[PDB]
This record gives structure tokens, C-alpha cells and sequence, in this order.
RNA sequence: AGCAGUACAUGCUAAGACUUCACCAGUCAAAGCGAACUAUCCAAUAACUUGACCAACGGAACAAGUUACCCUAGG
RNA sequence: CCGAGCCUGGUGAUAGCUGGUUGUCCAAGAUAGAAUCUUAGUUCAACUUUAAAUUUGCCCACAGAACCCUCUAAAUCCCCUU
């Protein structure tokens, strides 16, 4: 039964442990040697240069990527306590969770929510998401959880998911850009659940799920969590309760805002 | 809170409510608590899940008599001893696809009846040789020589 | 190849191998046939097809293609409706 | 990292289950991960060594190396190949065992 | 300056469908059962089976002129021989599986 | 210079824009051919256009 | 041998193979759909595409004589 | 020693081809091919090292591999058993 107090037991008969009887890990060190143009193949046209050249990866440098967040991992990071379903769920909580990791500088536009376990999930979310795909908004609906796809730039990206790194830059939270002109359709239209799309046309939409997977829609209204459930940020909000132009003192616990009418309406535009 | 020009009352006026966009719209529906839906998950070959729904055609409500006749005879091969068409989809790992298959096929097959002009087209090549046999059987067929 | 660039001392990419390959995930690299663009006129429908074909290198190309790229073309890349999606993860591969 | 949360029915949806209590009473035990998962990991050398390995032991290893040649010889049908790193707390096992290996250790309560 | 052609699969051999069984410039092997023949001459298997190599009376088609001619010419009594290779199918097309109990 | 067969460019008639090149003997009128048509899924008149080259 | 005749589904797609061999390139092909049913880069082009006797023919984008005044190199 | 001075710097300049390259032990370890302004060199091949995974490898019974005239013998390919 005995294995680590046995080691430690035998350490009170051996000598004094010092810096005079210490010894790398056998295997851990290779015994050093003592001696005591790539792609060119001598003349002919090389290998790597004969082939043609085709656009694989023309552009790649400003292809947009999406992490991909599946309903196993959202539920298993809801089961260990590491993502609330009680709160909104968004970018910063999925980041401070360690559920994602999101590199702004590779290109990285957020989540995409992806249909991978959506036969056991069971959590009941208010979540936002970048990308998110038919079967995957079912499987949030079908337990009564909302699902909203919405659009942060590079820059707001950067700042959602650390925002402590830019509370310490000392800068007014900038308002979030709009999503370019090919991204538009998308964001607004019902069927993504774009934050940018008619709120008028989601019951159908949501119908039109529920039809087609064969689950009964139920009514979050009458659900206790419903104000939470309903929970969105504005378009132009970054986080959730501070506005645009609020520069935030975290060694005073303050918020500062702004008063001046051009400023106040260059924020709020 | 805080609102922008971009708000969605201000992008949608006529849709500012508690409730606009998640209101149950009460309202060709298949009922999902007649049918019975079972489902075989993979084991180990095949990757893809199983899902089955039957019902009992005969006593349909929500379908119209004329036309559970009409499938009954369309797809008696699937209609087992109990009289329970039985439909079932493979071809997704997920439950939910499997299971849309299975109500598309409902769908499709209340539909199909419905349209009483079945759209005449070229039989498959096992049907071709098969009428070929059945014109030369009728061919032996003879008459009872007094009766 | 530059193992060591003068202004940052790091290992440089063979930008001529970008522009001819693609590297999936799992370590394969495709290419394009050479000529597939050429000549048509006179080649055979057969030929034509397997010319416009994407196909793999050996082993003793891939290796040299990973040598004479930095790792920042071997990272893992979530593109949206990315064409070659599948590819970059093998399957049923025992070896 | 937050403790997870107690719930009313276990297994949770995602197959998690948290560890007896008390401590099933054995020669050894196996701590959890600062994750609190089992720590039974796939590992891979050469592009062809396909292992198995056993972290966080703690007690008498080498009555976790019986009990895991005795659970995983019927599968196999012939005694596993195993090393056993007494410095480390490692039992490193021969091929991929890490799904049967972490139903194996749940039941015994770690 | 040379190039290899001949038999790829040698008698007894087990081969897959749309193995190339042999290569030749002229016709020195003839397809047999289950054997396809390519543009140039190449001999390719129909099916998964052993490959056999046997001798077989020659007839050639009726408007194969160059070949009916050689034949009207022989004495009677004289029949003409060529090496064919063959396919033994080894696998059966399916079986019957019990798919449901309606 | 000359050759005894001229490459030219065949254009299909439906106005689909697909074009095939063809071999025709140099001293012959402009060629009219049947060619199949993908776009159209079915053969299509095709009428000579433009040389491309001399064999 | 650096071609010709003569067709215009020398359409599309796709198992499995061959190959001068190393690469590049090259070659054959069931089933299926539809029919019939007997070198690289470069330069021109809307596109589809075309073009170097690059013959030193794996082809540097583009360059000769002469030195018995010779200079340097090893064998 | 000026068929174009000398000095310093660029400069540890380039090429070419020689020469040299410093303790011990153990294990494995000698191939003879193709392209190239290339044959005094190189890169893909041949052989060769280490580690790893897995299952056959070598030797080889019968049967089998073309006519066209084969010098036609000595042999080859394939190949269970052993
Ligand atoms: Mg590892
Ligand atoms: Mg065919
Ligand atoms: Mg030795
Ligand atoms: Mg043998």
C-alpha cells in the first residue's frame, strides 16, 4: 500500500541530500559528440520549382477563421462549473472558462458553434456566438436556451476576450464596427439568428426548426430565466452593461464617462 | 442600458416588444406524440446513428382517409404485420438529422398521394425484363376446354 | 534556404513553395500535375483528366516542403467553408 | 480552477463523475487532474507507438500494474506489455486502452 | 534504351479488378474469361479471381478480314492455337441477407 | 506558313460560349459540326471562329 | 518518326493497376452519368485557350575571338 | 616578376583543387545507379545508422510465361513444401 511513504521512509537511512551527490535523470542528457543550397539538385530544374504554381493559399493572410466550440465541449464545460448558463454567455466568459482560446492575430473572427454532440446536450444557455450552424442553434433551442450570432471585429475582438489587458492600455472602450459588406447577409437574417436581423421574423424561424428536427418550441417566456434568456448587447456594445467611450480605472474601482455633447454623440453614433 | 443608432428599435420600429421575437406562434403538421420514435446508436461499425419512427396508418387522424389508403397500398412493404408504417434513416451520425429524414419521408409520402397525376417515366431495367416475364406468362395461360 | 536571417536571425520560408503546394494538416502536400495548362489540343481526354488532378507528393518531397517552411504554415486553421476542410485529418490510417 | 458544481443526477451529460467519497481503500490510488478528469492520456512516438499511460498513481504502483494486466488481458488475449516508473508515479501500457482504462478506474471510485 | 513489358501477374496469381495482368505490343497473350483488353493491347482483370494461362483453339471474328483470310487457307483438319489468360472468379456476386421480420 | 491541317476554335451556336478546338484540312471552307455541348447537356451546331495555330 | 488519314460523346466521372524509374512526365481501366444502340516563370486572351528546331532538346531571359607578353588553379 | 605600380580598406573577398583535422571502448557498418553548361562536383537513386510498429522474408514442387523460325544451349521470372 505503501509506495510514496516508502520512498520517504528510505530517504531517513541515506545520506544528507546535497548539492555534492545530485544527478541528472539517465536518459535525460545525450553524451555530446567530439570529433576528436537545400532545393537544388545539382543542375536540373528542382523539384519544388517544375511544379506549377496554383492559388492554394493566395489570400490566406485575410480568410477569416472561427474557432470551433462544440455542444460537448459547452456542456461539459457547464458541467464542471467553469461556464455559468445562469448569466449570458459570450466571448469573455468562454475565454475566462478556458473553453476556447482565440487568437486575434492569426485571423481568428471568434466561435463558431458546431453540431458536435448535440444529441446529449441538455444545458439550457443564453449564448452569442460569431458562427453558428443550423443543427447546432436547434440543439440550443430545443432545450430553451437562445442563441445569437453576432459580429466583433479585430480590434473588439482583441479587446472582448482580454478585457483586463485593455482596462490597463488606459484608452475609452471603443464602439464595435460593423461587419463588412459580404458578412451583412448574414448578420441579418433571421435563420443565423443575426444580432443585426429583424427580432419580427425569429418566431418563424424558430418554428421552422422545431418543425423540420421534430421538437416541440417551447414557450422561454414563461420561463423563470426569461429576462436573462433575453439578455443581448447593443450593436455597438462591446461588454455588457458599459458603453462606448467609458474608460475604466480598476486601481480606483471607478468608471469615468464623458459629458461633452460631441463626444458623447461620436460614441453613441 | 445603452442604445445606440443601431439599436434594434431604432433598425426595426415596428417590431419593439418584450415578446416580438420570442413569441410561440400557435398557427400539413405531423403530430410528434402519435408517433413512436425509437433510436439505435452506433456501436463500435457503422459511424452513422439510427432512427425509426412508426405509426399505425390505419388509424391516422391527422392524415386523410383517402389518403392512408392510398399509402397503404404505395408502401405496404413497409407497413409491418401490425399494420405500422415503419420508416427509419441511417444516413447521419446525428439523432437530428435522422430524424428530419424520417419526417421529410412522411412528408413526401403524404404529399405524393395527395397528387393523384403520378408522373409516367422510364422503368427501371429490372422492371423492363420483368414485364417482358410477365407478358410471356399470361402467353401460357390457356382456357378450360369445357366448362 | 536562409536558416538564419540577417535582421532577425530566424529561419526564413521558401516563398516558392507557397505558391505551388498545399500543406493539409496531417502532413500531405498537394500539388497541381505540370502542363496541365498546356497543349491541350493535343492531348488525349484521358490525359487531360489526370493532368487537372490534386495530387499528393511522396514522402521524401513532403519532408523537404517541411524544411523549407516555417511552422507558421503547419498550424492548424479553422477557414469558414474551407474546400479542403476534410483532408487535414486522416482517417482509419493504421501504419 | 472552480470545483464543479454538485449535481443531482451522476453521471452528468458529458460523462463526468467526481470521485468517491471516501477514497475507495486499495494499495494505491489515482489522483484526479486539476480538472478534476481522470488522468489516462494517449500518447504516441514514432508515428506508430501507440500507448496508454496511468498518471498520479500514489501507493504501491505495482498492484496497479496486476490489476491492469489482469483487466485488460482478456481484451487483448495475452498478457499487456507495460512499464511501470516507480520515480514518476507512471504505469506507461502498450497500445490504446485510455477509454476502457478510465471506465475501468471510475468504477473503482477515483 | 529499353523499356519493360510482359506479364505483370504470372500464373496463379491473385488479382484484384482492373489489375493489368500484362503488357505487350502485339498480341502474344489473347484475352480470356474475365479478361479486358486496352487500347494498346493491355490485359487488364474483369474481376477478383486467380489468373491462369491455358490453350485454346483460335477463331477469329467474321470481319476480321486480315485473320479469316489465314484461316480459309489452312489445310483442313488444322486448328489454329493461341495462349489466352483467364480470370477464376474467387468471390461469389452477394448472398441474401435477412434485412427485416415485418 | 502552311500546313497541311489548321487548329481552330469551334463555338457552339447556343450561345453558351463553349468552344472546343478542332483539326480541319487547310483547304476547306469554314467547319460546321455537331459537337456535344456541356453547358446545354446535348450536341449543339458549332461554327468555326477564330485560327489558334497551323500544325 | 518531329507526321497524316479521318472521325467530332478524343464527353463527364470513377474502382483498381502499369510505367524506361528516382523524380517529373507518361499509360490502361471496370462500374456509374450522358450518348450511341451499332517543364517552370514570363508574354498575348472577356473566357475557353494558343505560342520558343528552348535540336546543347530536364531547357541560364539575354554574351564571341585571342594570349608564342600572358596572370591564377591542381593534376 | 609591372602586359600593367605600391599601400590601406572593402576582406576571414570569391571560386578551384589539394593538404590537415588532436583520448579510449563496445555495437552496426563497403554500395558500384540516373539527371545536370554535368562527368575533379552535386541532388534524387544503390548500400549504410538509430529507434519504433507490425508480419512474413530468404531458400524454393508441380503447374505456368509467342508467335515470328531458336545459334540454343547455359539460365530467368513465378513458386507451396522444407
Ligand atoms: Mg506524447
Ligand atoms: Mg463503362
Ligand atoms: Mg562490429
Ligand atoms: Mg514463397
Amino acid at each position: 500500500q505503501g509506495g510514496g511513504a516508502r520512498a520517504l521512509d528510505l530517504l531517513r537511512g541515506l545520506p544528507r541530500v546535497s548539492l555534492a551527490n545530485l544527478k541528472p535523470n539517465p536518459g535525460s542528457k545525450k553524451p555530446e559528440r567530439r570529433p576528436r543550397r537545400l532545393g537544388f539538385e545539382g543542375g536540373q530544374t528542382p523539384f519544388y520549382i517544375r511544379i506549377p504554381k496554383y492559388g492554394f493559399n493566395e489570400g490566406h493572410s485575410f480568410r477569416r477563421q472561427y474557432k470551433p466550440l462544440s455542444l460537448n465541449r459547452l456542456q461539459y464545460l457547464i458541467d464542471l462549473g467553469r461556464v455559468d448558463p445562469s448569466q449570458p454567455i459570450d466571448l469573455t466568459q468562454l475565454v475566462n472558462g478556458r473553453g476556447v482560446t482565440i487568437q486575434p492575430l492569426k485571423r481568428d473572427y471568434g466561435v463558431q458553434l458546431v453540431e458536435e454532440g448535440a444529441d446529449t446536450f441538455t444545458a439550457k444557455v443564453n449564448i452569442e456566438v460569431q458562427l453558428a450552424s443550423e443543427l447546432a442553434i436547434a440543439a440550443i433551442e430545443k432545450n430553451g436556451g437562445v442563441v445569437t450570432t453576432a459580429f466583433y471585429d479585430p480590434r473588439s475582438l482583441d479587446i472582448v476576450c482580454k478585457p483586463v489587458p485593455f482596462f490597463l492600455r488606459g484608452q475609452p472602450i471603443p464602439k464595435r464596427m460593423l461587419p463588412p459588406e459580404e458578412l451583412v447577409p448574414y448578420y441579418t437574417d433571421a435563420k443565423n439568428r443575426g444580432y443585426l436581423a429583424d427580432p419580427a421574423k425569429f418566431p418563424e424561424a424558430r418554428l421552422e426548426l422545431a418543425r423540420k428536427y421534430g421538437y416541440i418550441l417551447p414557450d422561454i417566456t414563461k420561463d423563470e430565466l426569461f429576462k436573462m434568456l433575453c439578455t443581448r448587447k447593443d450593436p455597438r456594445q462591446i461588454f455588457f452593461g458599459l458603453a462606448p467611450g467609458w474608460v475604466v480605472n480598476m486601481a480606483d474601482k471607478k468608471i469615468l464617462k464623458p459629458t461633452d455633447e460631441n463626444l458623447l454623440k461620436y460614441y453613441t453614433s | 442600458e445603452f442604445k445606440s443608432i443601431y439599436s434594434l428599435d431604432k433598425l426595426y420600429p415596428e417590431s419593439q416588444g418584450s415578446d416580438t421575437a420570442w413569441r410561440v406562434p400557435n398557427g400539413s403538421d405531423i403530430p410528434l406524440d402519435r408517433l413512436t420514435i425509437s433510436y439505435c446508436r452506433s456501436s463500435g461499425n457503422k459511424v452513422n446513428s439510427k432512427a425509426e419512427v412508426r405509426f399505425h396508418l390505419a388509424t391516422a387522424e391527422w392524415i386523410a382517409e383517402p389518403v392512408r389508403q392510398k399509402i397503404a397500398i404505395t408502401h405496404k412493404n413497409k407497413i409491418n404485420r401490425l399494420g405500422e408504417l415503419i420508416l427509419t434513416s441511417e444516413s447521419s451520425r446525428y439523432q437530428f438529422r435522422n430524424l428530419a429524414d424520417c419526417l421529410q419521408k412522411i412528408r413526401d409520402m403524404i404529399t405524393e398521394a395527395s397528387q393523384t397525376p403520378k408522373e409516367p417515366t422510364k422503368e427501371d431495367v429490372k422492371l423492363h425484363r420483368i414485364r417482358i416475364e410477365n407478358m410471356n406468362r399470361e402467353r401460357l395461360r390457356q382456357k378450360r376446354i369445357h366448362s | 534556404l536562409t536558416y538564419f536571417s540577417a535582421r532577425k536571425g530566424k529561419r526564413k520560408t521558401v516563398k516558392a513553395v507557397i505558391d505551388r503546394f498545399l500543406r493539409l494538416h496531417c502532413g500531405l502536400w498537394v500539388r497541381r500535375k505540370a502542363g496541365y495548362k498546356k497543349k491541350l489540343w493535343k492531348k488525349t481526354p484521358a490525359r487531360k483528366k489526370r493532368l487537372r488532378e490534386f495530387v499528393f507528393c511522396n514522402k521524401t518531397q513532403s519532408k523537404l516542403l517541411d524544411k523549407m517552411t516555417t511552422s507558421f504554415w503547419k498550424r492548424r486553421n479553422w477557414y469558414v467553408d474551407d474546400p479542403y476542410q476534410k483532408y487535414h485529418d486522416r482517417t482509419n490510417l493504421k501504419v | 480552477i472552480p470545483d464543479p458544481p454538485k449535481h443531482e443526477h451522476y453521471p452528468t451529460p458529458s460523462g463526468w463523475q467526481p470521485p468517491r467519497d471516501p477514497p475507495p481503500n486499495l494499495p494505491y490510488f489515482v489522483r484526479r487532474s486539476r480538472m478534476h478528469n481522470i488522468p489516462v492520456y494517449k500518447d504516441i512516438t514514432h508515428g506508430n507507438r501507440q500507448m496508454t499511460v496511468i498518471r498520479k498513481v500514489e501507493g504501491d504502483i505495482w498492484a496497479l500494474q496486476k490489476d491492469v494486466e489482469d483487466f485488460l488481458s482478456p481484451l487483448l488475449g495475452k498478457t499487456p506489455v507495460t512499464q511501470v516508473n516507480e520515480v514518476t508515479g507512471t504505469l506507461r501500457i502498450k497500445g490504446y486502452f485510455d477509454q476502457e482504462l478510465k471506465a475501468w478506474l471510475l468504477e473503482k471510485g477515483f | 534504351s529499353g523499356r519493360r513489358q510482359g506479364i505483370k501477374k504470372m500464373e496463379g496469381h491473385y488479382v484484384h479488378a482492373g489489375n493489368i495482368i500484362a503488357t505487350q505490343r502485339h498480341f502474344r497473350w489473347h484475352p480470356g474469361a474475365h479478361v479486358g483488353v486496352g487500347k494498346n493491347k493491355c490485359l487488364y482483370a474483369l474481376e477478383e479471381g486467380i489468373v491462369r494461362y491455358t490453350k485454346e483453339v483460335y477463331v477469329p471474328h467474321p470481319r476480321n478480314t486480315e485473320a479469316v483470310d489465314l484461316i480459309t487457307r489452312l489445310p483442313k483438319g488444322a486448328v489454329l492455337y493461341k495462349t489466352f489468360v483467364h480470370v477464376v472468379p474467387a468471390k461469389p456476386e452477394g448472398t441474401f441477407k435477412l434485412v427485416a421480420m415485418l | 506558313s502552311k500546313s497541311k491541317n489548321i487548329l481552330v476554335r469551334m463555338v457552339s451556336e447556343a450561345g453558351t460560349g463553349f468552344c472546343f478546338n478542332t483539326k480541319r484540312n487547310r483547304l476547306r471552307e469554314k467547319l460546321t459540326l455537331l459537337h456535344y455541348d456541356p453547358v446545354v447537356k446535348q450536341r449543339v451546331l458549332f461554327v468555326e471562329k477564330k485560327k489558334i495555330r497551323s500544325l
